[PDB]
């Protein structure tokens, strides 16, 4: 399967992403989700 | 500047900065707070050596 | 105790003005952090990991003090020198201080430049409860108004 | 292809344990908040 | 609810513009009953944000003046929290229609503040679930609820988010695409089912 | 410096002596809350004057969130009639080196060295700003989200920290900001107590009229630039 | 198949400048599996209008237009259209203000009013000579770009200069001793 | 989950030798003054009340002394 690529490529950033997301509750999760991931970088590649 | 009837002569000299002078039209008195400098346009050469 | 309790939170709950979250929130956040790295270290890093928790269409209102800035432009736009005698007064602890003199001198200017006025002196200021007076002795030079 | 039984369900437990976590941290803050203010109360009428 | 947790209740509290002005004298009669207050905002819902903030009852409420009192200048909406804080609130409120609060309840703020049926001077949770509904509309990212540990959040999830976002993580596969995040997240903002696509040409 | 130093004759208490009039300290606080008002600014700080020979430009300046932002500058002659200066660039730096002279109190005024006395103004106090704008050793708190704010919880130098360089900082882009003991030349800063001591004054030597408030005992501070508005490149040759 | 309607929709520089939101109620021909009918399953589309939002900016809802019994429905509510303002013209990501500044002025320090779209106001200094064709960049002051709400580009300020409509002879020779020498 | 805030329990804080102190009673301490009225701003200001429970006029001498000389002005 693909998992072993995209265990090392995503991890821990989309389980805190949903985790965030499900906590929040938003009206438009995936729009949350993509800001997030936008934000996600903004912190650790920064 | 706004009440121009009661206003007070003000002297900036220029030559020497914080330098001033005033008057109300009587009296007067004179007033420096520079730094004790004169002004210059130029930068301050230092003067040259005799010949 | 209850009632203590939950007033506890309703505070630490209060979202701040500036960042937009609560200390509440906050503080669960930098301990489910601390519970799953486990430092060791625990207590030197509650500072470093508080950083790194804060690093993971609008309307205005403004208050009264601008109403009074927008009457009081005007005021910078036959008395006698006010200035120079509350400097006299100021002397033994008497007036309203340079500002409030200059703005009531400019207010007296107001008011001699509206109405046809021979002599315009501040008479003085009688204190109040909800609003002070700022009492202009005046003397009109052909009876009107 | 099939990631829909791949990953998705090793990403949900994930989500459910750092939401557990989370829990966790909630409540150690609110015994924190119980502690301090009991603390407070019985000892400030004494 | 049983748990070792300890629980507060929340509830919105809105002013309309025409009690606006008198916000101070609320707030000072809220504060005083003994709730807090967890934030302040300063609103102008367009109609569109009225049509979409009384959703649950819009479909009932055909009332243009109850469109324009919330669009005719700005809202102070509050969280307020205490001791059963739903059922205190109304307590203060009285009556939803200020017609019969005028006269029947003397004490009401909306006697005090409020004009008549549609011009009712305060608007607020009348139910948890409203509760947690109008809060999560007029104030997003604020956490009010307990949170959904077990199986629901997998069923919020299923029920929203994964229907794009495995489709999304599939093409990801496909594509295998460099520094993936780039793909993932524009892909989810270009192809949400729930927006329209733009096209900034 | 803040309406704080507006409300009181702050700036002559530093003993530079050269300040603001009642007259226009209280044209000022108005005149500053409306610009407050019309600019949406988080605060309005009252940059100082520019000196010169037929009317003196008072210069404020405008402060967001996000305090080491671009810095909005407005200009007024009648102190009261401010108005959005321009921002700075390196070009209108580099466009006024070939100029040299007292600052006219029009701002019309040609060069033809043509050059307008607004660019002039505009690259001045930018040149101001970036040397000799002085900010307290923790007055200002990055904050995490990338932006700086007022670090409300500032308590005044200890006097031990008054005498060092070291606990005073460029109030620029870059504890994040640098501080004035690389500020070369190395004595280009002059420290001294005034009023008890309770009154630190901090003057700049190579732009000479700019004097720095603060008060060990709380956060009152603040730095304003009145004087010439030129670059005392005698410096050297003076310390 | 039949095409999308390409609905214009307006929008003023404040709904753009903000980021409003509209609401506009579709069509009732929406079918059943009957394939005669004329219902309606969802009444209104709602569009989040973001920042900086350029004309021509094309928002797509497929399968919420007009239906046919065997055509799949769409429709492109709306084109971004700019209504008229008292006054900023709207190009790409920049707003250029007309004062009708009169001469005199025009040729002297002026200082020009201008509300913006954030309802604040600006004293823009104007120290150069305003010939017919001058415009002060106000930069970093124009709308938002709609790939950054937080950056914003320049504001133009043109002028459009109103000449005396009558002299007297004193007048004419205060201009000839003034402009002509 | 209760196996687990028992571990949580457990950990906070087994001390920590580097400094002596205790989650449970720094962060107690930290909370404790917050409950004092601090603003709705709090959240910015735990990064230096931490500062505080963790650290928990010979230098103006010569502002005694410009004074002391300064009373035969007016005396």
């Amino acid at each position: 399967m693909d998992t072993a690529y995209l265990k090392n490529c995503f991890g821990t950033g989309l389980t805190q992403a949903l985790a965030e997301v499900a906590r929040v509750r938003p009206s438009d999760p995936i729009e949350y989700l993509a800001h997030w991931l936008y934000h996600y970088r903004s912190i650790t590649v920064a | 500047n706004l009440i121009p009837q009661y206003a007070i002569a003000v002297l900036r000299s220029n030559l020497w900065p914080g330098a001033y002078a005033f008057s109300n039209g009587k009296k007067f008195e004179n007033f420096y707070i520079g730094w004790g400098h004169k002004y210059c346009v130029e930068n301050y050469t230092p003067p040259s050596p005799p010949p | 105790l209850e009632v203590a309790i939950q007033n506890a939170k309703a505070y630490l709950l209060s979202t701040s003005s500036k960042s937009g979250l609560n200390l509440y929130d906050h503080l669960s956040k930098v301990l489910t952090k601390i519970l799953d790295e486990r430092p060791a270290d625990a207590v030197d890093i509650i500072e470093n990991i508080s950083q790194d928790v804060k690093m993971a269409h609008n309307e205005y209102e403004m208050l009264p003090a601008y109403e009074i800035a927008e009457t009081q432009k005007a005021l910078f736009l036959s008395l006698p020198n006010v200035m120079e005698s509350a400097y006299y007064f100021e002397q033994a602890g008497v007036g309203l201080g340079t500002d409030e003199t200059y703005r009531v001198f400019l207010a007296l200017k107001q008011l001699t430049d509206t109405h046809p006025i021979q002599r315009c002196r501040f008479w003085g200021k009688i204190l109040g409860l909800e609003m002070n007076y700022i009492v202009a002795e005046v003397e009109f030079r052909d009876g009107e108004d | 292809r099939d990631i829909e039984v791949g990953f998705l369900p090793w990403l949900m437990n994930e989500v459910e344990k750092s939401m557990e976590h989370s829990m966790v941290g909630r409540t150690v803050l609110d015994m924190l908040i119980r502690d301090v203010v009991e603390r407070r109360i019985n000892d400030y009428e004494h | 609810m049983p748990l070792p947790q300890i629980y507060v209740e929340k509830t919105l509290a809105l002013i309309k513009p025409d009690v606006v002005d008198k916000e101070e004298e609320i707030q000072d009669i809220i504060l005083g009953s003994g709730f807090t207050i967890i934030q302040r905002r300063k609103l102008h819902l367009s109609p569109e944000h009225c049509s979409n903030f009384y959703v649950e009852q819009y479909g009932k409420m055909f009332f243009p003046n109850l469109t324009a009192y919330m669009s005719s200048g700005p809202l102070v909406a509050m969280i307020l929290a205490r001791h059963k804080a739903i059922s205190y609130w109304k307590e203060l409120m009285g009556p939803s229609n200020s017609l019969v609060a005028k006269e029947t309840h003397p004490d009401s703020l909306r006697a005090i503040y409020g004009t008549d049926e549609l011009r009712n001077a305060l608007h607020g949770s009348n139910d948890f679930a409203a509760s947690e509904r109008e809060i999560r509309f007029m104030f997003p990212a604020v956490i009010i609820e307990p949170i959904p540990i077990g199986q629901a959040a997998k069923d919020y999830i299923n029920l929203y988010v994964a229907p794009t976002l495995l489709q999304g993580l599939t093409e990801l596969c496909k594509e295998k695409p460099p520094d993936p995040y780039l793909w993932l997240a524009d892909w989810l903002m270009k192809n949400n089912p729930n927006k329209p696509k733009l096209c900034h040409f | 410096m803040d309406a704080d130093s507006l409300l009181l004759s702050l700036e002559l208490a530093s003993g530079s002596g050269q300040g603001l009039s009642p007259d226009r300290r209280a044209s000022l606080l108005t005149s500053l809350m409306l610009v407050k008002r019309d600019y949406r600014f988080a605060r309005v700080l009252f940059w100082g004057r520019i000196l010169g020979l037929v009317a003196d430009y008072y210069i404020a300046q405008g402060l967001s969130e996000d305090q080491l932002a671009p810095r909005k500058t407005l200009y007024s002659l009648n102190c009261t009639e401010w108005s959005l200066l321009p921002p700075a660039t390196e070009e209108m730096a580099m466009q006024i080196s070939v100029v040299s002279g007292r600052f006219m109190g029009d701002p019309s005024h040609e060069y033809e060295h043509q050059i307008k006395e607004e660019t002039r103004l505009v690259s001045i106090i930018d040149q101001i700003d970036k040397a000799v704008a002085i900010i307290p050793r923790g007055a200002l708190f990055k904050t995490p989200f990338g932006v700086t704010h007022v670090n409300r919880t500032f308590e005044g130098l200890p006097l031990s920290e008054v005498r060092k360089l070291s606990s005073y900082f460029h109030f620029r882009e870059a504890d994040f900001l640098d501080s004035l003991e690389y500020d070369i030349p190395r004595g280009s800063w002059s420290i001294q107590m005034e009023r008890g001591n309770a009154l630190v004054v901090l003057r700049s030597l190579l732009w000479p009229g700019l004097t720095f408030y603060h008060a060990p005992r709380t956060k009152n501070y603040g730095y304003i630039y009145v004087g010439t508005g030129e670059k005392n490149m005698d410096l050297p040759f003076m310390l | 198949q039949d095409p999308p309607i390409e609905r214009d929709l307006y929008l003023s520089l404040e709904d753009l400048f903000f980021g409003c939101t509209k609401k506009i109620k579709i069509s009732r021909r929406v079918l059943n599996e009957d394939r005669y009918s004329s219902t309606i399953k969802d009444k209104i589309l709602t569009i989040d209008v973001r920042p900086g939002w350029r004309q021509g900016t094309r928002i797509t809802f497929e399968k919420e237009g007009d239906q046919g019994p065997n055509i799949i429905p769409a429709d492109i509510i709306f084109i971004v259209k700019e209504k008229l303002h008292p006054r900023f013209r709207r190009e790409h990501d920049n707003l250029f203000f007309v004062y009708p500044i009169p001469l005199g002025k025009a040729l002297t320090c002026c200082t020009v009013e201008v509300k913006t779209l954030d309802d604040r106001l600006l004293n823009i200094p104007i120290n150069d000579i305003v010939h017919p064709k001058y415009f002060k960049i106000v930069p970093g002051e124009g709308m938002p770009l709609p790939e950054n709400p937080s950056k914003k580009g320049d504001l133009f300020i043109f002028f459009d200069i109103q000449f005396p409509t009558r002299l007297t002879p004193q007048k004419k020779q205060m201009l000839r001793q003034a402009l002509l020498t």
